[PDB]
């Protein structure tokens, strides 16, 4: 929601059992379409950034006491990096939450 | 220097741009109708318009910056992987010929024709006028802070521009957009700089067939860029301080500024010499590499890929643009006063010759350190390769030989019986001699370090022979006595050569010195 | 051709009143935009505008 | 579908027609080099 | 009763079978190849017709790039004769090397009868233009006979104009340059119109593409003031436009295109000769069932109007 | 458009390209009804 | 490297630190990393035990501490209802073993690292732990992977 981008981690089963897949919803960028995340097609902080807050989601609902995060805040073009911390920091005001 | 930077009787200097040249009736025109037809998507007249009058008259059909910016977009669509769409493009390839490929000759031909200007050829303001477009095209292409991993300003007021209602040429954005991106410009060299080695076809494709040329089309530009504001856009006389202030604003401190990462001096070492065959040290962290539009890594069904280059080809066109890039480097470097620095880029001369001599003298393939050595063009490379033979040089009597003998042949350029002592004085300490710590299981690494040794002293005496010519090579005794020792250090490998541990002959440098300078071997055959 | 011959044209008929100007054919839209610079301006606003 | 298939060949035969007729023209200026 | 696809399925199958390379060649694009029958830019001159000896030629070039004298060739002194007579003793081997079969080589000229100057590209793999210039280089031999003389250059002419050279030749013709330089142009225009029929014009424009300053000797050779008779040259140009006008050999016709530029027919709005070609022009295009070239013409010679 | 007729031009390349994509979709149904046809009458010439 | 003897202070929310890559913070990320059963080849990376050892000191030494809860079995000294774990991780170059210290104890590195592993934290896993390469490898991530994590 802080990235103004509507997203949904969908698992889409087919008949077939070993063929459900998951899907991931993008609208950071209106000139890109729906579609699986992939380096080449999007930019490199967009994805970082959709990635990170993927990483994020899955913390609250794993045991594990913290989560470890390299080489992450170099920037992102300024903008999607800005945008991630702004996130960062939200997560940060709940308590009881993971050190990064 | 030449009238490419002191030409400046039709300028018309405004803020953004000190070479501003304003429009004729003619160019207005020609200006308005290249527009045009790039509105319409269409390419294939913009090209034969450029091409029908190339070479065939005195005057100069000048291209507009914005065009320039076309073609340098439409050189990015290589057929390789754009067939389809090109063949869309031009259904009946009248010119036999790819967009990407006229757009690309016809920008490396207008290249040279901005490199010398011949005012007897062409009249100066046409020459004037493309060093504007030039210019102007440079200045929209300056790359984003390094990041790692406003829309469109037309000085001209008299026409619209095709590129003030458009982004992308034929589905790939303009490229002045695309590296307007922070971590976009340092991407596309390194990618260059990686395939240019590669044997897989996809990638070393992108790089032949885009990216080097663009990359020297783009390097000769901006040194252009950086002698005209050298010459101009410095207030002449300086307080030594303010003009290190202006260098850190000059074109190739913005170029390089994209390149600083956070050390220099090794960072920019690996970068240049990256993918290359010397042992990578300290376990430096691998560069990531992507391509920069899209599928270039890809070859569309289509395409067949029908051409083979030979790798002392790649490697020797990979080489010297790597020798491009830190001629570029020094370039920007040596017009820094002694005793202060830049401010903006974080780079030293004497840290960067360190490092390329390190990384030039852990090589262990010699075709790429000779073909890094070998330049067509003595007097083009003067200023910054001799500096590097005798750093790489040093380093490898440092690792080598314990005793590590202070080099001056640089400054001993300047009188050649300086050098011919120094020489005699390296030969005669043994260092530059076959080292005898040296075991007979290493023998083929002290091999590869002598031979490397061999190749930086026969580039000292190369620039040497081009500083002071063959005047005194018996006529003073100190040059006969320098031949004589090369024959001793002859004489203590051909020691090793009889002692039988490798079947091959040992490098031995006597008969190319002969060839040069030592008058085919001394007397030993010509008497 | 057509396109190339009217925008040529149009451009060299809106020097006369010191203005700089362009046609604009698209098929995503369906539409002929005019694009006019003037004196004042310095930006080619929309020949509405 | 027949009625297809009798459009499709009356527009092959519009078309043959119309190249007869793009066959059977020729020149018509002589270039007269006058002044 | 039916055993064929249009007529594509012989074409594809005999340009499959005749194909020169091993890999995969997908059926796509021997059918977009296979195809055109609008354009011919499928199929061109190709003098290279056999896969190069990719290992021999990369023996001469470790053994160029890395040699005593380490200096520029000089066009004496046999062009370092010491391991190239080794290699390759004479040019015609040198030519079989690059790819061209014997009978090319023994025979330097384009068959129109055969359809030489017409054939579909036979994929084979070709050795980098600029090497290849070099090696050729190497037995110019400016001190012997003519008859040696005249087979490198009617040799350098074939291989210049080959559509494989052509599309990977560089962006600078600087050993393309200096061969040239080699020789006087007179020489040379003489030589490639006993290479080239003097009505394919298609490579004449290729041709003037690779030197352009070439274009007015060109035309001298074409339409020579002397064997024009008492017309002038400009009125030959007319003829010829006129013939193939009425022979309707609108491929042949565009290739326009090497005529504009030069003295006799220059760009520009006033031209005289511009207005008579757009005046027939717009006379035989229809824009509803036409040859391609028609319109080619009409938006080229429109252009040529527009240049000043 | 209109003016200039390049409006008639494109109307009447529409309308060659809907007869051409009907008549393709009606070619692939003959050739399914004359594969038919040619199994039909191969049985009669077993028959035969 | 550069850093003696230093002492961090981590915020219980939500941590920062700045400084240049190379500087010895990620050097202390890693040795925080390696502390808790951690080695340099299972977090994705290359191993370099020297880079850590100070140069000419023998022993470096990275020590850090956690709440306990009554939970986690196998362990030295320590109670089930105290609240402190502290895990000590030391570097020589003249031993070569996994020997790491549980409040000040020694122990092999199979203790700590089945205490990492009954505290619901993984190592391995690219989920708890992010490095250059795991940021590589979820650029480039397929929806196979997905389902497989």
């Amino acid at each position: 929601n802080n990235v103004g981008s509507a997203g949904a981690v969908r698992l889409e089963k087919p008949k077939d059992y070993a063929e459900w897949k998951i899907e991931i919803m993008v609208k950071f960028r209106d000139n890109a379409p729906l579609k699986k995340l992939d380096s080449h097609t999007q930019s490199g902080g967009e994805r970082a950034v959709s990635t990170v807050l993927y990483m994020i989601a899955l913390q609250e609902f794993t045991s594990a006491p913290f989560r470890v995060v390299d080489e992450i805040n170099q920037g992102m073009d300024s903008r999607n990096e800005r945008i991630v911390h702004k996130a960062m920091v939200e997560n940060a005001c709940a308590e009881n939450t993971s050190q990064y | 220097d030449g009238a490419l930077i002191n030409s400046v009787l039709y300028v018309s200097p405004r803020n953004g741009a000190h070479y501003f040249v304003e429009l004729t009736e003619k160019h207005l025109l020609a200006f308005e109708m290249l527009n045009s037809m790039c509105l319409l998507e269409n390419y294939d007249h913009v090209l034969l318009f450029l091409e029908c009058q190339f070479g065939k008259s005195h005057n100069l059909a000048v291209i507009p910056f914005d065009i320039i910016l076309v073609l340098f977009t439409l050189s990015t669509l290589s057929e390789y992987y754009k067939e389809p769409i090109l063949r869309a493009n031009d259904p009946y390839n009248t010119s036999r010929e790819t967009l990407s490929r006229r757009a690309l000759k016809l920008l490396q031909k207008y290249l040279a024709i901005l490199k010398e200007f011949d005012s007897e050829q062409y009249n100066l303001y046409d020459l004037e006028l493309l060093r504007c477009q030039f210019f102007l095209a440079i200045d929209t292409l300056t790359p984003k802070k390094q990041k790692w991993g406003k829309t469109f300003k037309n000085p001209y007021r008299s026409y619209i521009s095709c590129l003030e209602q458009r982004n992308t040429i034929l589905g790939n954005r303009l490229l002045n957009l695309k590296l307007n991106e922070p971590g976009e410009f340092i991407n596309m060299i390194l990618w260059t700089l990686s395939n240019s080695l590669q044997e897989s076809t996809p990638l070393f494709l992108s790089s032949h067939e885009i990216w080097m040329p663009l990359l020297e089309i783009l390097i000769d530009l901006f040194s252009c860029r950086q002698d005209y504001f050298i010459q101009h856009e410095v207030a002449q006389n300086v307080s030594k301080s303010l003009f290190v202030q202006r260098l850190s604003e000059s074109p190739l401190a913005v170029f390089f500024e994209s390149l600083n990462t956070r050390n220099f001096a090794n960072r920019f070492s690996e970068y240049v010499f990256l993918n290359c065959d010397y042992k990578l040290p300290s376990d430096n962290y691998a560069t990531p590499v992507h391509p920069v539009y899209n599928g270039e890594n890809t070859i569309v069904d289509t395409y067949i890929p029908t051409i083979k280059c030979s790798p002392l080809y790649k490697s020797q066109k990979s080489l010297a643009l790597r020798r491009k890039l830190i001629g570029s480097c020094f370039k920007l470097l040596l017009r820094v006063p002694d005793g202060h620095r830049l401010i903006t880029p974080r780079i030293v001369a004497d840290d960067v010759i360190q490092g390329i001599s390190r990384t030039l003298a852990s090589f262990n393939d010699i075709l790429q350190f000779k073909k890094f050595f070998m330049t067509e063009n003595l007097s083009q490379e003067s200023y910054f390769i001799p500096l590097l033979a005798e750093g790489t040089l040093s380093e490898i009597l440092k690792d080598t030989q314990e005793c590590v003998v202070i080099l001056t042949l640089v400054e001993n350029l300047s009188d050649g019986v300086s050098f011919c002592n120094e020489v005699i004085g390296l030969v005669k300490s043994k260092c530059f001699a076959f080292t005898e710590q040296c075991s007979q299981a290493s023998y083929e690494e002290a091999v590869l370090n002598i031979e490397k040794c061999d190749v930086c002293l026969l580039v000292l005496l190369r620039y040497l022979l081009h500083l002071i010519g063959t005047e005194a090579i018996l006529d003073a005794k100190e040059q006969l006595e320098m031949l004589h020792a090369i024959e001793k250090n002859d004489s203590g490998r051909r020691q090793w050569a009889k002692a039988l541990n490798l079947g091959n002959d040992p490098p031995l440098l006597y008969p190319i010195v002969s060839q040069m300078f030592g008058v085919h071997d001394k007397s030993v055959i010509i008497e | 051709g057509t396109c190339f011959d009217a925008d040529m044209d149009f451009r060299a008929s809106l020097k006369v009143r010191k203005f700089s100007g362009n046609l604009s054919f698209i098929k995503d839209t369906k539409s002929l935009e005019i694009y006019i610079l003037t004196t004042n301006d310095e930006k080619a606003r929309n020949v509405d505008t | 579908i027949e009625q297809v298939d009798d459009e499709l060949l009356s527009l092959t035969a519009q078309q043959e027609n119309e190249e007869q007729q793009q066959q059977r023209k020729r020149r018509r200026h002589q270039f007269a080099p006058m002044t | 009763k039916s055993i064929v696809i249009t007529s594509n399925t012989v074409a594809k199958s005999e340009l499959q079978k005749s194909i020169k390379f091993s890999g995969s060649i997908p059926e796509i694009y021997l059918d977009v190849v296979t195809k055109e029958t609008i354009s011919d830019k499928y199929k061109d001159w190709h003098f290279i017709s056999k896969n190069c000896h990719y290992e021999q030629l990369m023996d001469l070039e470790m053994k160029d790039t890395a040699y005593s004298f380490l200096f520029g060739s000089s066009r004496s002194q046999g062009k370092v004769p010491e391991f190239v007579h080794l290699k390759c003793p004479s040019i015609t081997n040198l030519l079989v090397l690059f790819g061209v079969n014997q009978e090319k080589c023994n025979s330097l000229k384009i068959n129109y009868e055969k359809k030489e100057n017409s054939r579909y590209d036979n994929l084979c793999t070709i050795f980098p233009v600029n090497k290849m210039l070099k090696f050729l280089m190497y037995f110019y031999s400016d001190d012997d006979n003519d008859d040696v003389r005249e087979f490198f250059l009617k040799a350098f002419i074939c291989l210049i104009l080959d559509r494989k050279v052509f599309n990977a030749m560089e962006s600078d013709h600087r050993l393309c340059f200096k061969v040239l330089e080699l020789f006087n142009e007179a020489h040379f225009i003489n030589s490639y119109f006993e290479i080239v029929d003097k009505n394919d014009f298609f490579l004449h424009y290729r041709l003037l593409q690779i030197f352009p300053h070439l274009q007015s000797a060109l035309l001298r050779r074409r339409f020579s003031e002397k064997q024009g008779r008492t017309e002038t040259i400009q009125q030959n140009i007319i003829k010829e436009f006129n013939e193939f006008f009425d022979c309707k050999n609108y491929k042949n016709l565009l290739y326009i295109l090497t005529m504009y530029g030069s003295k006799f027919i220059p760009f520009g709005p006033k031209c005289q000769v511009t207005e008579y070609f757009k005046d027939c022009i717009l006379d035989i295009s229809n824009e509803t069932t036409n040859d391609v070239e028609i319109s080619i013409l009409k938006g080229i010679l429109n252009l040529f109007s527009k240049i000043r | 458009m209109k003016g200039t007729l390049l409006q008639e031009i494109t109307e009447n390349l529409l309308y060659a390209s809907a007869i051409h994509d009907s008549a393709q979709e009606n070619m692939a149904l003959h050739l399914e009804n004359l594969k038919s046809l040619k199994a039909e009458y191969e049985d009669a010439k077993k028959l035969l | 490297v550069t850093y003696t003897l230093t002492e961090f202070n981590l915020s219980p929310s939500l941590n920062m630190i700045i400084g240049p890559n190379g500087s010895g913070k990620s050097t202390f990320v890693c040795a925080v990393c390696l502390g808790l059963a951690g080695k340099p080849e299972y977090i994705g990376r290359s191993k370099k035990v020297e880079d850590f050892i100070k140069n000419g000191q023998d022993v470096s030494k990275i020590e850090i501490t956690l709440k306990n809860s009554p939970n986690v079995t196998d362990i030295e000294y320590i109670d089930a209802r105290d609240e402190t774990i502290k895990i000590t991780r030391i570097i020589t170059r003249s031993k070569r073993r996994s020997d790491y210290l549980i409040n000040d104890y020694q122990v092999s590195e199979s203790v700590v690292k089945t205490l990492v592993a009954q505290l619901n934290i993984q190592l391995d896993n690219l989920c708890q732990f992010l490095s250059q390469e795991r940021v590589e490898e979820f650029a480039r991530l397929k929806s196979v992977k997905l389902l497989v994590e």
